[PDB]
Parts: structure tokens; C-alpha cells; sequence
């Protein structure tokens, strides 16, 4: 957003920040499941 | 398949698509974003 | 962009520039054939 600035004109200037957003939101039920149960995935797989 | 690639001792230099990724205009960098993305996921990959 | 500023009004001042990406993406595709090819060409017809 700030090195091609002068390419989105007030909309949806809004709206690519509008999406990350949405990224963020969208990676914690994610990140927990990976950082809570695929740790000890590969804590033992780490082991065979 | 990926997840088992984690560990699964490497033999071979992997490689990745060619594929027609747009200079210029702001996209690029949401490419630029999914591989750094990418990385964050597997470490044991990227090295190679 | 800058001489006649006072005459685009949030669009397409986006759009403006927004053709100069499209403009400098399509040179490209085309400079890659004109410095790889016609080079030779030239090289020889300024013998002949």
C-alpha cells in the first residue's frame, strides 16, 4: 500500500486493506491447530 | 503428502512451477507473499 | 501526472497510471525479441 500508492484511487484503497483483514482472521483457527497438534506430529515423527 | 515431505529425508532438489508471475502492477507482491507464507509452513522445505 | 493535475479527479487518476503498468508489462514480451534477435540480423544486413 505504500510503495504503489498512486494506484488505487480511495476504493478500493480501502478495500485491499479491507482484505487483510481477513487473512489475519482467517489464520488463527489455523494456527492453533497446527501450533497445538502438529507439534507433537512431528515431535515423534522427529524419532522413528 | 506435504506434511510427510517435512520429514521425509530429502534426496533431490525440488523445484517449483514455472509459471507467469506479473511484474508492475501490485500483484506480484501478493506472490511475493504467498511464498513467504510458504516458508513460514516448512522450514525443512525452503532450505533446499 | 504531474503538469496536469488539476484536470483528473480521483478517477481515473488511478487509471491514468494504471494503463502505464499495462503499457510497460506488454514492453517486455516484445524488447526480449527485438535485443535477442533482431540484434543478429542487424549485425549481419550492416555487412552485406
Amino acid at each position: 500500500l505504500r510503495a504503489f500508492a498512486s494506484s488505487f484511487a480511495q476504493r478500493p484503497r480501502a478495500g485491499v486493506t479491507q482484505l487483510k483483514s481477513l487473512l489475519t482472521q482467517l489464520a488463527d483457527p489455523l494456527c492453533l491447530a497446527l501450533d497445538g497438534h502438529v507439534y507433537h506430529l512431528y515431535n515423534v515423527m522427529a524419532n522413528m | 503428502d506435504y506434511f510427510s515431505l517435512e520429514m521425509t529425508p530429502i534426496i533431490m532438489r525440488p523445484k517449483l512451477y514455472d509459471f507467469d508471475m506479473k511484474r508492475g502492477e501490485p500483484v506480484s507482491l501478493l506472490y511475493i507473499l504467498e511464498l513467504i507464507l510458504f516458508s513460514i509452513m516448512f522450514p525443512n522445505v525452503t532450505q533446499h
